[PDB]
Order: structure tokens, then C-alpha cells, then sequence
RNA sequence: CAGACCACGGGAUUGAUAGACCAGACCUGGAAGCCUAGUAAUAGGUGCAGGGAACUGGCACUAACCGGCCGAAAACUUA
RNA sequence: GAGUGAGAAUGCAGGCAUGAGUAGCGAUUAGGCAAGUGAGAACCUUGCCCGCCGAAAGACCAAGGGUUCCUGGGCCAGGC
RNA sequence: GGUGAAAAGUACCCCGGGAGGGGAGUGAAAGAGUACCUGAAACCGUGCGCUUACAAUCCGUCAGAGCCCUCGAUCG
RNA sequence: AAGUGUUUAAGGGCGCAUGGUGGAUGCCUUGGCACUGGGAGCCGAUGAAGGACGUAGGAGGCUGCGAUAAGCCUCGGGG
């Protein structure tokens, strides 16, 4: 959640937050996301903070998760399925890899996944 | 904001540069004959 | 600001030669038994198969 | 010695300078290394060069029996081809001219078994 | 905290370099829930509480990869 | 017998360099993820999210273009 | 404006989606392949021999060692 | 220890071999310009000159033609 320290990812302000929220939603829903390198980098700490909130989730944490995510089914699955799955991992639940760039705009492409072990 | 000074129209076009108006006057008939001699595809509007 | 004179052929080519590209480093990787070259950046993804190999 | 096979590709829709930019990165190298390079390059102009090199290799293999394991890019030209001209409006009515350049790629691959 | 690119500085499994987690300093003001007084807004105990990014110390949990390229001596004269 | 000899008249016609592989790629909204077609996809099709207009950036007509309207096929040429 | 005397316009094989190209064929010629008689100048590439990263040049001329190719008998 | 000493080309310059772009030069035309000897020099309400539309079995143009619509009837040429 550290400030980007420079020009935001999605155009002007008020859009990077929604972009990161949608990316975290897609991640927690599918189990793997393929995005741009900087987008995945900015999502890594966001997704890790959301996973920590889920882990600590007993009460008042569902509210903190819902104030950032809107998909009720996504929140429910992130709270139930994941749940204590990371109760032993003391951080670092998101793995980031770099893949070949796409055509047109040569944007470094990255892929984020949830560690399973 | 100008109208570009074109303002397309069919009725006014035919009324101001039509075959009837070109044949009414003598100079119009002369111009039509000159165009026909030159071989223009469209004599008038 | 406009070009006053015509740049000479040498004055043009000396700098045009700078507009070049840098080839990327490659790394040998064993996938499906066959060995193929993939940059070290995508080396990790090559193992998992997230890098298509035409 | 000096067995060679040529391969051309005319009327390519790539500028001669941008084509030579990628050619310089593979001029004088083995066919295997040439096919390895030009695939991960960021410039979206290496596909025609790779296709021409693959066609040259296939021709040398199916018409001269040369083993593809001992083929090296011996020569490459990448000349400039025709240029279609077009216009482009501008601020104050002036009509600028845009040039749609092309390229004629030419390669010659020989065998140099050390 | 070096920087337009470049370049500079530290690390690369013999590691705290960065991300995450814990704790500290600091900012903000008393979080969601329960119960109580009040028909009512509202206040009170759970509560220096809840929340937080740059500062700091631990923690290899995640990424520095079973990885690639350049890169080292003609010779001769005098003392 | 010459329409007979060009180096210039900010001379005319056709091609190509310099400027430069630089600018610009044409506002006041912003795209993201999954699946699919396709050899080639951020820009094509379906599903889920975020954002804009909502006296319109919605609908119907007048003038104007006339088959751009719908279906099957194509990516040389035109989409900055 | 002009392929070629006649389209006899490359069957067939290979790279690829094509464009286009390489073999195999017609044509005397494909340095005649619907971009086609002859195919110059400016422009752009590649390779070959010398040159230059201490050097202030209307960008030439006269002297001038070295390197490179060649004709004769190591020199002229 | 002092001195002498060829050795590098990120790129450019010079001459040559190979080539692309380019369509001039050389050779020709179904075309164009100026004149010689003749024909005939007006066409029309019994609808002129020129145009829109349609016409071959087929998507468009040139030309002929006009719902009898690349054609209808008679008379001579050639095959
Ligand atoms: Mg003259
Ligand atoms: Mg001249
Ligand atoms: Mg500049
Ligand atoms: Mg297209």
C-alpha cells in the first residue's frame, strides 16, 4: 500500500485504487492473474494486505475487506476457502513471474499467483 | 463557427442554376451552347 | 528554429549509427526434452510453461 | 567449399532502416542462433527476417542436402523498395506528404563446418 | 534520499537488498459488536481503543533464478 | 535546314536525401479480469467488475449523402 | 503508351495464412515473370584494399613515407 | 634504469565488385499538328443538334439501337 511515488498507473488519480481493487478481486476469484509488470507489482502488497486481513478475520475485518472489494461472492470465498490456509505462512503469499511482452505496445507483462505449497 | 459558405440544397440549386433558368435568358442559352460545344458531361446543375 | 544548412553525409551517418538495438542475453532450457534458448528474464516462466515457444 | 543458397522477400511493408537495425543484430551468425534471436526482440520487425531465414534454410536443406546444423547467415542486404506517396491535412490547409516505404529483404546462407 | 534514458551505490541462497508479517516511535481521535440511560438524536464500559505509507529492529514467508557475454604481453639500443 | 549545346530566372514536370527514425498519433471519462475465434489480438466475440452522458455523449423527424442498411467471404490498399 | 513473334503467363515440390521467394519447367534470353524492351543520374545497402578516436581543413592543389592491385627485368 | 617501437575502429572518407529504388537516354506507335485534289456545305414541328433512362443470358464502361430496343423488312457485293 506504499504510495506509487510518481505518476499513477491508471491515468489520473481515483482510478489506481479501483484498478487495484478489480485486480485483487480477479486474483482471489481465479487463482492467477496476467497483467502488466507495474500493475502486478502494485497489486502484490495490496493482495498481501487483503490476505492478512482475511487471516485475521474474526469481526470488523469483513468490513475492512468490503470497503475495498465489492464482489460479495469473492469476499465470501476469500474468507472461507483461503481462510487459515495461510495461517502458517508469515507473509509472502503472492508469487510474481515475468513473461514475454505482448505485440504493439512493448509492455513488460507479469503474472501473479497464490502460493499453494 | 461559420457555415463554410456552402449550405447544400437541391431546390435552391435547381432554381438558381437549373436548366429552366439557363434556357430562359439569352446569355444562359449561349452558355449552354458553349458547354455543349466544349463537350461537358453535365451541361447545367 | 529551422535547419540553416544541409547536414553532411558523414555528420548524418555518425549519429544514425547510434540508433541501434541491443540483443538480449539467452539461456539454455530443457523443455519437453528439447533444448531451447530463452532469456534469463523468462527463464523461470519457461520451466512452468507460461512462455509460448513457436 | 562455399556452397550457398539465396532467399528473397520483395515488397515487404517495413522501412529499410528499421529492417537494417534488426539485421545488424544477426549479420554473420549461425542459423540456429539467428532463429533464436529475432523472436524475443522487442522490435516488431523481426518476423519477416526470421521467415526469410527459415525459408532460406528450408531451401538449402531440400535443394542442396546441406545439414541445417552447419548453416550460417553469410550475406544479407535488406534493401529499400518502392515507396507509395500519400497526403495528410495539417493546421492551416497545407497538405503534407506521408511516404509509405517498403523493403526488399535478401539473404544468402552458406555452410562453414569448422 | 542515485536517477529523464544513461550512469552511480548495495545484494544476489556463504542474504535482511527489496515485498509481506510482528514489535517500537509517530499521525489520527475513542473503531465494528454487546449492554446501559434517554420515545428520540446522543453519551457511557469492552477502549491511549480501531486505522495508517516513507523512520527503526527482528523474521527467508515471496523475489535476487539449475544463468549469459566480454576479458590478460611484437620487438630493439645503451647503462 | 535547327524547337541544336543550361548552372541558376525565390523557373515548371517526375523521383529522392537534410531536417529525423525527432515531433505528433487529433481533450476536458478509464479501463481491468476470465473464456473464445484467429498462425499472428490490450484494440475481434461472450461473461464479471470500475468510469461518463442521462434538456444527453438517449430516442424520433426536417435539410443534406444515397445503399454506408442486413447476411456470407477477404486483410494488399484507407483506420494517424 | 511498349512483356515477349506466339501466354507458350512457371505443371509440380518446399518455407508461410498469404505477399513473396528457392528448386523443377516454357521461352534463345526469366541480366523478358502481367511491378514485365533498352534501364542512366540523385538516394540507399553489402563486401573488398588504405585511412582516421592530439585533431581546428571553401574541404582542393603541389610535394610526400607506408599499405594495397597489376605489366616487364630483386628494380623500372 | 633511460630511450626507440608496429599493434585498437563505436563510425566516417576514398576507388572497385555486386544489387534495389528510380523511368531518362536509344528504338517504335492505334495518336497529334500543317497543307494538296474532290464530295457535300445546312440541320428542323412529317419533332433538329445534344442529353436522362432501357436493350446481350451474365457486375460496370465504349459503340449501335429504342419496349420491334448490339436489333426489324426489301434490294446488290463476298463467302
Ligand atoms: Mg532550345
Ligand atoms: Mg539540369
Ligand atoms: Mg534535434
Ligand atoms: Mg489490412
Amino acid at each position: 500500500p506504499k504510495p506509487t511515488k510518481g505518476p499513477r498507473l491508471g491515468g489520473s488519480s481515483s482510478h489506481q485504487s479501483a484498478l487495484l481493487a478489480n485486480l485483487a478481486t480477479s486474483l482471489f476469484e481465479h487463482g492467477r492473474i496476467k497483467t502488466t509488470e507495474p500493475k502486478a507489482r502494485a497489486l502484490r502488497p495490496y493482495a498481501e494486505k487483503l490476505i492478512t486481513h482475511a487471516k485475521k478475520g474474526a469481526l470488523h475485518n469483513r468490513r475492512e475487506v468490503m470497503k475495498k472489494i465489492r464482489d460479495k461472492d469473492v469476499v465470501h470465498t476469500l474468507f472461507a476457502e483461503i481462510g487459515p490456509f495461510y495461517a502458517d505462512r508469515n507473509g509472502g503469499y503472492t508469487r510474481i513471474i515475468k513473461v514475454e511482452n505482448r505485440k504493439g505496445d512493448n509492455a513488460p507483462m507479469a503474472v501473479i499467483e497464490l502460493v499453494r505449497e | 463557427k461559420g457555415k463554410r459558405t456552402f449550405q447544400p440544397n437541391n431546390r435552391r440549386r435547381a432554381r438558381v442554376h437549373g436548366f429552366r433558368l439557363r434556357m430562359r435568358t439569352r446569355a444562359g442559352r449561349a452558355i449552354v451552347a458553349n458547354r455543349r460545344s466544349k463537350g461537358r458531361r453535365a451541361l447545367t446543375a | 528554429a529551422v535547419p540553416k544548412r544541409r547536414m553532411s553525409r558523414a555528420n548524418t551517418r555518425s549519429r544514425r549509427a547510434q540508433w541501434k538495438a541491443e540483443a538480449p542475453g539467452l539461456v539454455t532450457v530443457s523443455v519437453a526434452g528439447q533444448q531451447r534458448k530463452v532469456p534469463r528474464r523468462l527463464l523461470k516462466a519457461a520451466r512452468l510453461g507460461l512462455v509460448d515457444l513457436d | 567449399e562455399f556452397p550457398s543458397a539465396t532467399a528473397k522477400a520483395r515488397y515487404v511493408r517495413v522501412s529499410a532502416t528499421k529492417a537494417r537495425r534488426v539485421i545488424d543484430l544477426v549479420r554473420g551468425k549461425s542459423v540456429e542462433e539467428a532463429l533464436d534471436i529475432l523472436r524475443w526482440a522487442p522490435q516488431a520487425a523481426s518476423e519477416p527476417v526470421a521467415k526469410v531465414i527459415a525459408s532460406a534454410a528450408a531451401n538449402a536443406q531440400n535443394n542442396e542436402g546441406l545439414d541445417p546444423s552447419t548453416l550460417v547467415v553469410a550475406t544479407v542486404y535488406a534493401d529499400e523498395g518502392p515507396t507509395a506517396k500519400r497526403i495528410r491535412p495539417r493546421a492551416q490547409g497545407r497538405a503534407f506528404r506521408i511516404r509509405k516505404r517498403t523493403s526488399h529483404i535478401t539473404v544468402i546462407v552458406e555452410s562453414r563446418p569448422p
